[PDB]
């Protein structure tokens, strides 16, 4: 079915009405989306199918119909835009300055901006449109708001 | 089943609402993909 690049909600009517479980990117005819959204499952458009390529749990991302295409960096200095698409409402830019998850294995960008989850896979985007990660996967801070990272996956 | 919906382009929004602090955060990641304030 549809194919064209850009951002799309995931949605699921398995419960009550139309429930939005999460949103994802199309680039290079590649869906992208993180893990916990549709556990790996297929995935529809249309009358067109998505079957799942590439996954991890770890990293909690998962691609359809080829390899994670998405491959653009935080510089570490600039503001970023989440491009927020919150359930049963409008895609919305959101300007911050990311912060930092310092880990055992290096440090990643994060964002400090509080969604629904099912805004999980929205991406996060540089001054020039590119994605840089992916929003959804993150930690409940001791003042209860939400902090999230910037996951980004690997280009083969 | 799982459908997707097409929601818009992907474009930097010059003018855009600026909001949200910058943390700096230690934090642990499991095998589960689970983040986890370290302290
Ligand atoms: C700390 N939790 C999260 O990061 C939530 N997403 C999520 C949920 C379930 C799972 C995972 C991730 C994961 O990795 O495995 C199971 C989440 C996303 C968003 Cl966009 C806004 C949120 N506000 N509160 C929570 C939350």
């Amino acid at each position: 079915g549809e194919t064209t690049d850009g951002v799309y909600r995931v949605m699921t009517r398995r419960l009550l009405g139309s429930t939005q479980v999460g949103v994802g990117v199309m680039q290079e005819g590649v869906f992208h989306t993180m893990w916990h959204v549709t556990k790996g499952a297929a995935l529809r458009s249309g009358e067109g199918r998505l079957d799942p390529y590439w996954g991890d749990v770890k990293q909690d991302l998962v691609s359809y119909c080829g390899p994670w295409k998405l491959d653009a960096a935080w510089d570490g200095l600039s503001e970023v835009q989440l491009l927020a698409v919150p359930p049963g409402e409008r895609a919305k830019n959101i300007q911050t300055l990311p912060g930092i998850f310092k880990t055992k294995d290096g440090d990643i960008g994060a964002v400090a901006l509080d969604y629904p989850a099912g805004t999980s896979g929205s991406p996060i985007l540089d001054k020039c449109g590119r994605v840089i990660g992916l929003y959804g996967n993150g930690v409940v801070i001791k003042n209860g708001s939400y902090v999230s990272a910037i996951t980004q996956g690997k280009r083969e | 089943d799982m459908y997707i919906e097409r929601a818009g382009d992907i474009t930097w929004e010059k003018d855009a609402e600026v909001t949200g602090n910058s943390p700096r955060l230690d934090v642990a990641l499991d095998e589960s993909g689970d983040f986890s304030l370290v302290e």
